[PDB]
RNA sequence: GUGAACAGCCUCUAGUUGAUAGAAUAAUGUAGAUAAGGGAAGUCGGCAAAAUAGAUCCGUAACUUCGGGAUAAGGAUUGGC
RNA sequence: GCAGUCAAGCGACAUUGCUAUGUCGGCUCUUCCUAUCAUACCGAAGCAGAAUUCGGUAA
RNA sequence: GAAUGUUACCGCAAUAGUAAUUGAACUUAGUACGAGAGGAACAGUUCAUUCGGAUAAUUGGUUUUUGCGGCUGUCUGAUCA
RNA sequence: UGUACAACGGGGUAUUGUAAGCAGUAGAGUAGCCUGUUGUUACGAUCUGCUGAGAUUAAGCCUUUGUUGUCUGAUUUGU
C-alpha cells in the first residue's frame, strides 16, 4: 500500500511521535486495570452511533 | 449470544441449557434437555417420533414450507450494523411473526376442516342404534 | 501450570484419574496411553490425581509401536469425554477421551493431530492448535 | 524484519494474523503486543482486537488475504459483526461451514495462490477461490498435512519447514510461482507457519528467532 | 503416635456449636464503620428469597482470559418490597457495652406489626397501642421528651423497620421487625431524618444500587438430625462394619478419658445462621416498571418471574434485587441484606455489570420457552383453541 | 395356563385372613436396588456386588490312558402377523 | 577405644597412628510438642543475576 | 424445661470457639544483573491447589408421583378397563 | 364475618407420548360367493385421520371476578 510507503518509521525515543496506545494503557491504569474499548476503532458512515448497542 | 435449534426437536436452545455432543466427525449436536439427549443416545430416528417437530414436518401436521420462513437464515455474510436497519429489522421481525402465526392458524384450520361432518355422522349413528336408551330417557 | 502454558487454566470436571486409558490422537505411532500421574495436581489424602482437557500428564504407551513402550513422557489431553462447564454456556462432552504426547517444552511429537481437539486445550497450548486440523 | 512476542509465547502466528491490507491480533493480555505492530504498521492498515470462538489462537482459526477473510462456524455472530465493522468493504468476510474449523492451519495462501488440506470438500475450495480470488490446489509439504502451520507464503516469497525435500521444494515453488526456502524459525522450531506472520513488506517473528533465521527471512521475502 | 499421616480437620471449628438458630431472622451483629461525614442513610434492608435464575454477562474484567467474552452465571432473586419505619432506638455507650436507652414508636402502626406482637391474634382484642397512641397526642410533649433524651445521650441510632408482607405472595401475613443502624450525619441528624420518616415507606434503590456489593445474612436450610458422614464429611467405612459404618469409629484415646468436643459427633445439621460477604448486585428491579427482566441486548417486554411463576413462591410483583452466586437460606425465607461492611476496592466491586440476557424459562421443569408467546409461536394453535 | 420339566409365576376344587397395632419417615442399622468419567488405582487378598445364563446354527486348540477336554474358547438369530 | 604427646589448674581445651527370638500394622478420628521439611520475616556465606548452604524467633 | 408479677417484641455482650491456606498467569521485563549462558525485585492485575460455609440458577445422579407409555406368564367370556 | 380460611372447578407452567371408538381405494398374505384378470365379500400383526392427541399436575409448583362449607371447642396466668 502507498500509505505504508508514505508512513514514517516509528521514532525509537521522541515525545513527538505516535501515541502507541501501550503508552495510553500505561498512562491510565497500566496493563492490569486498563479497559480497552473495542468500539471507537471500526469505521461507520456516522460516528455518532458508533457506541450504540446492537 | 445465540439460540440454537435442537437437533432432535428443533426447539430453541437458550444459553446454559441442555447438553451438546461432539463426534469424531468434527460436528456438534445440541439437545435442549436430557430427554432428547437420551433419545438420541438410543439411536432413535426423530422422523419416527410423534412428539418432535421432525415428524410433524414430515407428516404435514403443520406448514412445512412458507414464504415467511425464508427470512430466517444463517447470515454467513455480516451487515455493517446501520442504526436505521436495526429498527427496520425489529419491526419486520414482529410483522413476519404475526403473518406466520396467521398462516399457521389458517393451515391448522384447513387441516381440521371436515371434522364437524364426521362428528355429526357419528352422533347420527349413535342415536339411530340406541332406540331403547332414548325411550327410557323420555 | 507446567511449561508451555500461555494462560490460566479453567476449572473443569476431572475426567481421567490415575490409571485411566486414553486413545492417541497423533501420528507418532502410539495408540493408547496409560496415565500414571498428573502434573500440577496438589496431592491430598485418599485423592487420586486426575487430569482434564488441556492438562499435561505423564503416561506410558501401552499399545502401538514397541519403541515407545516402557518409557514415560509428558502427554496432553485433547479430549475428555466427560461433561465440563464451558463459559459459553453449554455442557459439552466428547465422544472418546484422547490425548497427545509432547515434550515438556510443549513441542508435539507428531507432525499433525487427528480428530477434534478441545478448545480449552488448543487455546492453552499454541503447539497443539498449530498441529491440530480441527478445533471443537 | 521485526522481533516481538506475545504475553510470553514466541509463536506470533498463533495469536496474530497479518496481511497486506489488514492485521488481526488477540485481545488477551495487554496492549504491548498490539503496540508492536503499530510501530511498523502505524495506522496505514487496520488493526483489530478480535477473538474467534472465544480463543486467542485467531491466527490459526482464520485464513484470508487482502481480498477476503474466512472464519469457522464456532465464531459467534458478535465476532463476525465486529470484524465486519472494523475492516473496509474491500476485505470480504465469509463464514465457512467446513468440517475442519482450523482455517489458519488447513489453508495456506497468498494474494495469488492458495494451498488447502485435501480433505476439504470441493464446495469450500470453490468458496475460498471465489472469496480470496486465488488459485487453490490440494498439496502437502513433504507429507505435512497442515500446510497452514508448516508453511508461510507471500507475494515476495515463502518459507517451509526444514524437512521439506528438494523435490517437494521445487514442486511447491513451481506451483506457488514464488521462491521458497526450507528453514527453521524461533531458534530451530519446525512450525514455520505458526511461528511467525509475514506479508509483502513486514515479517514479525518471536524473540527466539536467531540472527541467521532473520537474515534468511529477509532475503527470501525481499523485505530489504 | 503421629498416626503416620496429617489430614485437615473435618469441618471448620469456628462455626460451633452446630445448633438451631433461635429465630428465623438472622440478627445482624456488626454494622459499617458509621462515618458521620456522609448523609444519613440506611445500613441494611429486609427481603425474601424468590428462587434463582441464570444471567449472561459481557465480562469486561481486564487482564482475565474472559475479558470481553460472554459468561453465563447464576444469580439469586430476593423479593424486597418497600420498608416502613415504625420506631427508633437510642443507644448509649456503657462500660458493659452498648445499652438501649429508650424506644419511640410511630403515631400509628399497620396491622402487620400489631400481629407480630400476638400469637392468638384472631382471639386477641388488638390492644397493641391503645394507650401509647393516646399518649402520643393531646400534648405533643411525651414523645418529644423521648426524642430530646435520645438526642442528648444516644451514640448510635437504629431505625425500626418491617417488611410489607401483605405485598409478598407469602401467606404468612406477619411482618418481621428489625433494627437498622443509621449511618451518615450526626445522631441528631439521624433521629431527625428518622423522625420525618415515621409512618412513611423507604424504597430499595436509595440504599443499594447496581454494581454494589452486599453481604447476605440469613438462616440456612434445616435438615434435622444428620449423621456425621454428611454433617462433617466423614469418610465412610469400607463395608458392613460392625455396629454401623456411616459413623466415626474412633472417638478418642484412653487418656484423656473423655470425648473431645472437636471429634465431630453427629447431630443437628442446617438451620444455622451464616454470613456471606462480597456479593455483587446485578440488577435492581421495581414492581411498577414493566419488562423488569428485559435488557438492552434482549428488547423483550417480559418480567424476571419465570413462566408459570417461581417454585414454591408466587410472583415478585414488587421491587427486587438481583445478586450473583448463592445466598444462604431457602426460598420464601426472610433474608437481611447488609453492606460490604468495609471499604472494598477490588476490581470486582468496581466492575460494571450490564446484563445481556435474563433467563425467565419455567423453573417447574425442563423449560424451553422464555414467555408464553414463544411457546404459542413454536407449538402453534392446539385442539383446545378451536 | 406359561414353560423340556413336580424348575419359577397366576388361576380352578379345597383350606386360611393367623404373626399386637395407630401416626412420622430423624440419624444409624436389617433386606433389595440405581449412578456421569476411570475400571481394582481400595483391600493382607477381586471380600461383597457385577458380568455370560434357555433354545437354533457355525466353530472349537494343547494334552490324553483315545473313553474325555467340550456347553472348550469365540461368533450369527430369538417378538408379532 | 587402645597406647602416647604438653600443661592453666588441681587434669579442661588442644594433640600422635587405625577403626536382632520379638510379635506390631492399618482404616477412620481428635488433640499436643519443636529438635522448622514447606510457607512469613531477617543475618552470615565468591549473593554479579538465577539457583544454593548455614544460622535466629516463629507450630 | 419449672422458678425470674404474666406474655410478647426488639437489643447489649461476661464468656467459649475461631480460618483460611498454597502455587501459578499478564505487566514490571528479556528490564537491572551479566564478558556469554542466561536471568530477576517491588507495586498493580488474573486464575488455580487444599480446606471451610452455603445453594439448585444450568448439567450429572435417584423413581413409590408407581406420573406417563411399551413388554412377558396368568386371571376377569372378547374389546376397553 | 372478610383482598379471612378449607374442598372442588377454570387457567399458566410442566411430565409422558397420539387414548376408547369410528372409517380407510394403505395393509405381506390366506378363504366363501362367483367367472375376474383394481371381482367382491371374509381374517389380517401394523399403519393412516379425528389426535403434539389422551392421562397427572402437588402430596413441599403459580393464579383464582366460580360452586360448597367454616368462623366462641378446654386449661392457665396478677407488681
Amino acid at each position: 500500500p502507498e500509505s505504508v510507503k508514505n508512513l514514517k518509521k516509528y521514532d525509537p525515543e521522541d515525545p513527538n511521535r505516535r501515541k502507541l496506545a501501550r503508552d495510553i494503557e500505561a498512562e491510565n491504569g497500566g496493563a492490569g486495570v486498563f479497559n480497552v474499548n473495542l468500539k471507537d476503532k471500526y469505521l461507520l458512515e456516522d460516528d455518532e452511533w458508533k457506541n450504540d448497542i446492537m | 449470544m445465540r439460540i440454537y435449534q435442537c437437533h432432535f426437536c428443533s426447539s430453541p436452545c437458550y444459553p446454559g441449557h441442555g447438553i451438546m455432543f461432539v463426534r469424531n466427525d468434527a460436528k456438534e449436536f445440541r439437545f435442549c434437555r436430557s430427554k432428547c439427549h437420551k433419545a438420541f443416545k438410543q439411536r432413535r430416528n426423530p422422523r419416527k417420533l410423534k412428539w418432535t417437530k421432525a415428524f410433524r414436518k414430515a407428516a404435514g401436521k403443520e406448514l412445512a414450507v412458507d414464504s415467511t420462513l425464508t427470512f430466517a437464515q444463517r447470515r454467513n455474510v455480516p451487515v455493517r450494523y446501520n442504526r436505521e436497519l436495526v429498527a427496520t429489522t425489529l419491526k419486520a421481525m414482529a410483522r413476519i411473526e404475526e403473518i406466520r402465526q396467521k398462516r399457521e392458524r389458517a393451515f391448522y384450520k384447513n387441516r381440521m376442516r371436515g371434522n364437524k361432518e364426521k362428528d355429526f355422522l357419528r352422533d347420527k349413528k349413535l342415536v339411530e342404534s340406541n332406540p331403547e336408551l332414548l325411550r327410557i330417557r323420555e | 501450570s507446567g511449561n508451555g502454558a500461555q494462560g490460566t487454566k479453567f476449572r473443569i470436571s476431572l475426567g481421567l484419574p490415575v490409571g485411566a486409558i486414553m486413545n492417541c490422537a497423533d501420528n507418532s505411532g502410539a495408540r493408547n496411553l496409560y496415565i500414571i500421574a498428573v502434573k500440577g495436581s496438589g496431592s491430598r489424602l485418599n485423592r487420586l490425581p486426575a487430569a482434564s482437557l488441556g492438562d499435561m500428564v505423564m503416561a506410558t504407551v501401552k499399545k502401538g509401536k514397541p519403541e515407545l513402550r516402557k518409557k514415560v513422557m509428558p502427554a496432553i489431553v485433547v479430549r475428555q469425554a466427560k461433561s465440563w462447564r464451558r463459559r459459553d454456556g453449554v455442557f459439552l462432552y466428547f465422544e472418546d477421551n484422547a490425548g497427545v504426547i509432547a515434550n515438556p517444552k510443549g513441542e508435539m511429537k507428531g507432525s499433525a493431530i487427528t480428530g477434534p481437539v478441545g478448545k480449552e486445550c488448543a487455546d492453552l497450548w499454541p503447539r497443539v492448535a498449530s498441529n491440530s486440523g480441527v478445533v471443537v | 524484519a521485526t522481533r516481538t512476542q506475545f504475553e510470553n509465547s514466541n509463536e506470533i502466528g498463533v495469536f496474530s494474523k497479518l496481511t497486506n491490507t489488514y492485521c488481526l491480533v488477540a485481545v488477551g493480555g495487554s496492549e504491548n503486543f498490539y503496540s508492536a505492530f503499530e510501530a511498523e504498521l502505524g495506522d496505514a492498515i487496520p488493526i483489530v482486537h478480535t477473538t474467534i470462538a472465544g480463543t486467542r489462537i485467531i491466527g490459526r482459526m482464520t485464513a484470508g488475504n487482502r481480498r477476503g477473510l474466512l472464519v469457522p462456524t464456532q465464531t459467534t455472530d458478535q465476532e463476525l459483526q465486529h470484524l465486519r465493522n472494523s475492516l473496509p468493504d474491500s476485505v470480504k468476510i465469509q463464514r465457512v461451514e467446513e468440517r475442519l474449523s482450523a482455517l489458519g492451519n488447513v489453508i495456506c495462501c497468498n494474494d495469488y495462490v492458495a494451498l488447502v488440506h485435501p480433505d476439504i470438500d470441493r464446495e469450500t475450495e470453490e468458496l475460498i477461490s471465489d472469496v480470496l480470488g486465488v488459485e487453490v490446489f490440494r498439496q502437502t509439504i513433504s507429507g505435512n498435512i497442515l500446510v497452514g502451520s508448516y508453511c508461510s507464503l507471500s507475494n515476495q516469497g515463502g518459507l517451509v519447514h526444514p524437512q521439506t525435500s528438494v523435490q517437494d521444494q521445487e514442486e511447491l515453488s513451481s506451483l506457488l510461482q514464488v521462491p521458497l526456502v526450507a528453514g527453521t524459525v524461533n531458534r530451530g522450531s519446525s512450525v514455520v507457519g505458526a511461528g511467525m506472520v509475514v506479508n509483502d513488506y513486514l515479517a514479525v517473528t518471536g524473540l527466539d528467532t536467531t540472527a541467521p533465521e532473520l537474515s534468511v527471512i529477509e532475503s527470501i521475502f525481499r523485505l530489504q | 503416635s503421629h498416626r503416620k499421616y496429617e489430614a485437615p480437620r473435618h469441618g471448620h471449628l469456628g462455626f460451633l456449636p452446630r445448633k438451631r438458630a433461635a429465630s428465623i431472622r438472622a440478627r445482624v451483629k456488626a454494622f459499617p464503620k458509621d462515618d458521620r461525614s456522609k448523609p444519613v442513610a440506611l445500613t441494611s434492608f429486609l427481603g425474601y428469597k424468590a428462587g434463582m435464575t441464570t444471567i449472561v454477562r459481557d465480562l469486561d474484567r481486564p487482564g482475565s482470559k474472559f475479558h470481553k467474552r460472554e459468561v453465563v452465571e447464576a444469580v439469586t432473586v430476593v423479593d424486597t418490597p418497600p420498608v416502613v419505619v415504625v420506631g427508633v432506638v437510642g443507644y448509649v455507650e456503657t462500660p458493659r457495652g452498648l445499652r438501649s436507652l429508650t424506644t419511640v414508636w410511630a403515631e400509628h402502626l399497620s396491622d402487620e406489626v400489631k400481629r407480630r406482637f400476638y400469637k392468638n391474634w384472631y382471639k386477641s382484642k388488638k390492644k397493641a397501642f391503645t394507650k401509647y397512641s393516646a399518649k402520643y397526642a393531646q400534648d405533643g410533649a411525651g414523645i418529644e421528651r423521648e426524642l430530646a433524651r435520645i438526642k442528648k445521650y444516644a451514640s448510635v441510632v437504629r431505625v425500626l423497620v418491617h417488611t410489607q408482607i401483605r405485598k409478598t405472595p407469602l401467606a404468612q401475613k406477619k411482618a418481621h421487625l428489625a433494627e437498622i443502624q443509621l449511618n451518615g450525619g450526626s445522631i441528631s441528624e439521624k433521629v431527625d431524618w428518622a423522625r420525618e420518616h415515621f409512618e412513611k415507606t423507604v424504597a430499595v434503590d436509595s440504599v443499594f444500587e447496581q454494581n454494589e456489593m452486599i453481604d447476605a445474612i440469613a438462616v440456612t436450610k434445616g435438615h434435622g438430625f444428620e449423621g456425621v458422614t454428611h454433617r462433617w464429611g466423614t469418610k465412610k467405612l469400607p463395608r458392613k462394619t460392625h455396629r454401623g459404618l456411616r459413623k466415626v469409629a474412633c472417638i478418642g484415646a484412653w487418656h484423656p478419658a473423655h470425648v473431645m468436643w472437636s471429634v465431630a459427633r453427629a447431630g443437628q445439621r442446617g438451620y444455622h445462621s451464616r454470613t456471606s460477604i462480597n456479593h455483587k448486585i446485578y440488577r435492581v428491579g421495581k414492581g411498577d416498571d414493566e419488562a423488569n427482566g428485559a435488557t438492552s441486548f434482549d428488547r423483550t417486554k417480559k418480567t424476571i418471574t419465570p413462566m408459570g411463576g417461581f417454585v414454591h413462591y408466587g410472583e415478585i410483583k414488587n421491587d427486587f434485587i438481583m445478586v450473583k452466586g448463592c445466598i444462604p437460606g431457602n426460598r420464601k425465607r426472610i433474608v437481611t441484606l447488609r453492606k460490604s461492611l468495609y471499604t472494598n476496592t477490588s476490581r470486582k466491586a468496581l466492575e460494571e455489570v450490564s446484563l445481556k440476557w435474563i433467563d425467565t424459562a419455567s423453573k417447574f421443569g425442563k423449560g424451553r420457552f422464555q414467555t408464553p408467546a414463544e411457546k404459542h409461536a413454536f407449538m402453534g394453535t392446539l385442539k383446545k383453541d378451536l
